[PDB]
DNA sequence: GGCTTTCGTCAACCCTTTGCTTATCTTCCCT
């Protein structure tokens, strides 16, 4: 028996589209997983998963490249070099209208709900991004398998994320099967000693490289599984679908 | 004693303002929403380079984004949202220790006068840097917590007492002295003309098509987030031999002049924030400007 | 030579590394060399200060020569020689730095890792190779160090002409339907 | 010793025409204005070319856009808002030291000179510039503050001393010499005849299909802003064997003739400002051909 | 003894120019 809450045309922008090294665009399901376990700390509603999908989405730049950042002078001990320009480091910007579908367990009434998510989301932040706007959220439950379509088909207009899997690897299936590449978790290097210049030092951090796995983009009434497009946090430092490959 | 920075000490950005989507509407039916379309011309005209007189005689074609009034509107609009966010102290990288003792260092921080000066920026159209000129009428209607205002004259280069503008600052140096967060939503009514040209924001973009690329949302003339968050915070009146309101920067830096005032005479953001850690008495002033960068925030390097 | 080019390497600062987060920030300078990863066709970075080295008498770096023909997997299995193999490990080290670098929290069940996301480097030259062989034209190009990209990683002093990424933009929802 | 000009030196346009919209009215019937449309006409001739006269005899099918006159209306008008801006001084991308050593060695420039020949462009109907042959009567009716100015017979390749242009030309002269704007709403009636084919501004377009595409806004025969902006700054009767008056370039270059009339020989705009900012002391004409580049604009560095 | 400023050091490309998908609808039945 499953629960969700949906916030419906999230206008996002000013998104940090550079999904890793060789991903621009869209955010990945790290994102939005992050999002989800955002609120699990905030709120305090645990968040299994997030189906998200794209009403919008427009990356700043022409067709080819991507409008980068006027960076600002900001680090420590180069003044007298701060009335020239300062360098720019790659990050690509971009606009998004999403629509997001949090899988919740609650307990209360669905406006306590609504109010939590709505004062997190006031707060929040998708992919670096300011929430221009967003709908009121609403609550919708998943009793059967019918019920989840309900869920499903409440999302519209969205193009959720289906997993689609790696055959070999990333840019050989891009071409061939034309896919769209993104980051579905990351792989651990090396462990981190230094502790010092980072936002905890208790929590211990590793060095990673972002893994990707292989995904298609179809909008949420024409996916058949709902669990397919539900993102969640793999015990693999990963996430995955709770359907799985999307076939 | 000597409380040294943090490495990569970072301060989230407060204020947080959306797109500003253009609109052609009509004085007289303000609520008549028109996208103003990016459209797309090609121009011919003669290259011009300080380094080109050898090749001045021959022509130079460019094709460029422009965005224009349509020829029954003779107003633009000018929609974003402003959201203040609160915990203006509350460092997400840096260490407790040196980022909270700056912070006990600026509760001092009289935060009725940056409220009135970013709120006065959203208002007088600070935003709006070339289309604000040539304008007959300018016109901002803020709505916060369903109560609006309007604005019709207020000179844009200094900041004049009126009660209207000093009324939201309250709540949003409430925000920002405080917790929580409070939204603005900006509506932007100016009286440009019958088919006068709008300036969005123009791209960063390496374009081989365009020579001059705008911005567009759905193709819809929009002028950037940080564009306008970095009119926002154009409050620094504080700076040596201050004469114009210059952008909060760390280094009170307009790399768009080419002269950073606040480089190299000791009043800069970090030696203000060092001076305000080690218990070096800090002026008002010094104090605004520290707590001003603290609401735009930044990683700092060192 | 080689043995010459592992040396004026070596000289110098002296990384070799699959991933580093030098491509997220100019100014970051950390470089991974991840051991696991190197196969047949893994490209593979190298970093000195200004992107410095003397070239050969066909004008490449140690950068070109150590790419073409899986040269590096050729040292690395040592069929040039194993105290080759140890010039070229002397170079292959992991260097560290966190600063101007991202840092997310990844669930690992029941806590939190601090993940900082370093680009794999393996990922961008076979990516740009391949995506501009394989004719793939939905992406964007980027180049790295900015003006001069010798002072960032020999890769983007070399490849001057932008490193290809996937254009990961979602089809749009049409408004009026 | 040598004050060199910033890289990135740019000055904003002063001078803001729109898009001058082409209705078809009667030299009585002016109230009766109806949009003169863009059309479309596939027209065969001979093929002509320098070159390849073996192919003389065969023909030539081009489709053109063509934009006529009504047969039941005889007038041509043409409407345009040109909005005179000021601060023709502060570089937007150049702020500090040569730009501002630009200003306080122009201060003393002839302003009303300039407005002049400006208000005079735009009064003379040098806008309209191949619709001009063929009309039997010009009347340029330029609407300043609500203020109707007629203007009937004005010779083009001179300057004559009137009243009117002179009264418009005092206040477009205190916006330029100062701040704030000034914007002038532009009709021409012009006497063409009855069924006259009128020359809007004709697109730039490379993948061809179509000979002549004209500029149309919504259908609506229009001229090109910078075809407008390029008349109203044709002032410069200051160049080298000054003859006729050109549009005021950095070069002096028309692009037509394939020549440049100011460079080569030392008052190209960059030479001028590079004296005037060093203390070399201009001439009048001087002065005002380089004020007559900041209020055109363009970017003036490297 | 670091420390912060400014000047000197080291380079060199082969590019390509839209779809990705493509929207949440009536049989029985009796009241």
């Amino acid at each position: 028996m499953r629960k969700f809450i949906i916030v419906k045309n999230v206008k996002v922008d000013g998104i940090n589209a550079k999904s890793s090294d060789i991903t621009v665009g869209m955010p990945p399901a790290t994102t939005f997983c992050g999002l989800g376990e955002t609120m699990s700390i905030k709120t305090g509603i645990v968040v299994k998963a997030v189906s998200y999908g794209s009403v919008k989405f427009e990356v700043r730049g022409s067709r080819f490249n991507t409008s980068v950042t006027k960076f600002a002078w900001q680090d420590r001990g180069n003044g007298g070099k701060a009335n020239n320009n300062s360098p720019i480091q790659p990050k690509p910007l971009a606009d998004g209208v999403f629509t997001l579908c949090f899988e919740v367990e609650w307990e209360d009434c669905a406006e306590v709900l609504v109010d939590k998510v709505t004062n997190f989301i006031n707060t929040a932040r998708i992919a670096g991004g300011t929430i221009a706007s967003f709908n009121k959220p609403f609550v919708k439950v998943a009793k059967d398998a019918e019920e989840l379509a309900s869920v499903k088909n409440a999302m519209m207009p969205c193009y959720v994320v289906v997993d689609c899997g790696v055959e070999v690897n990333i840019f050989e299936d891009a071409v061939n099967r034309k896919l769209q590449p993104m980051v579905n978790g990351y792989k651990k290097l090396e462990k981190i000693v230094d502790n010092k210049h980072m936002r905890d030092k208790f929590t211990p951090a590793y060095l990673a490289t972002p893994t990707y796995t292989m995904i298609g983009y179809k909008m949420v009434s024409n996916v058949d599984n709902f669990d397919q497009a539900l993102w969640q946090y793999g015990e693999n430092t990963k996430v995955k679908t709770i359907g799985g490959i999307y076939n | 004693t000597k409380l040294k920075a943090p490495a990569v000490l970072a301060y989230s950005r407060k204020i947080n303002p959306t797109n500003a989507l253009m609109f052609a509407v009509n004085w007289s039916d303000r609520d008549n929403t028109t996208a103003v379309m990016v459209g797309t011309k090609t121009v011919a005209g003669t290259q011009s380079v300080r380094g080109n007189p050898n090749d001045a005689d021959k022509g130079n074609i460019q094709t460029v984004n422009f965005a224009n009034l349509p020829h029954n509107k003779n107003t633009l609009l000018v929609k974003y949202n402003v959201k203040f966010v609160g915990d203006v102290f509350k460092a997400e990288l840096g260490g407790g220790e040196y980022s909270n003792t700056l912070q006990t260092a600026l509760e001092n921080t009289d935060f009725g006068t940056l409220a009135y000066r970013y709120v006065y920026n959203i208002a007088a159209g600070r935003t709006l840097w070339r289309n604000r000129v040539g304008a007959e009428s300018i016109e901002t209607v803020i709505t916060v917590n369903d109560q609006t205002f309007t604005f019709s004259d207020l000179l844009v280069n200094e900041f004049d007492e009126d009660v209207d503008v000093a009324e939201i600052a309250d709540m949003v140096a409430g925000v920002l002295s405080g917790e929580g967060f409070v939204t603005l939503k900006v509506e932007h009514y100016m009286l440009l003309g019958e088919g006068s040209e709008v300036f969005p924001s123009q791209e960063f973009v390496e374009n081989s098509k365009l020579s001059k690329q705008l911005f567009d949302l759905n193709g819809q003339a929009a002028m950037h987030d940080q564009k306008i968050g970095n009119a926002i915070r154009t409050i620094d009146t504080w700076y040596e031999d201050a004469t114009t309101p210059i952008a909060v920067e760390p280094y009170g830096s307009v790399v768009r002049n080419g002269v950073a005032y606040r480089a190299g005479n000791k009043t800069d953001l970090f030696t203000l924030m060092d001076g305000a850690v080690n218990g070096k008495s800090l002026t008002e002033e010094d104090q605004m400007f520290v707590t001003a960068n603290l609401i735009r925030g930044g990683v700092f390097g060192g | 030579m080689i043995k010459e080019m592992i040396e004026d390497f070596i000289s110098k600062g002296g990384l070799i590394f699959t991933h580093s987060g030098r491509y997220t920030n100019t100014n970051n300078s950390c470089f991974i060399f991840n051991k696991n990863d190197i196969g047949v066709d893994t490209k593979v970075d190298m970093y000195t200060p200004k992107s410095a080295g003397i070239k050969n008498e066909e004008g490449e770096n140690l950068w070109q020569v150590l790419n073409k023909a899986n040269m590096f997997y050729r040292i690395y299995s040592g069929e040039l020689g194993e105290e080759l193999q140890y010039l070229l490990k002397s170079c292959c080290t992991a260097k560290e730095d966190v600063t101007t670098l991202p840092q997310i929290y990844f669930k690992n069940g029941e806590g939190y890792d601090i993940l900082v996301p370093i680009g794999n480097a393996h990922n961008l030259i076979s990516g740009t190779e391949y995506l501009w062989e394989h004719k793939y034209y939905n992406t964007f190009t980027q180049k790295l160090g900015g003006s001069n990209p010798q002072n960032c990683t020999h890769a983007c002093n070399k490849m001057r002409g932008g490193f290809k990424q996937f254009n990961c933009t979602p089809p749009q929802v049409e408004d009026n339907y």
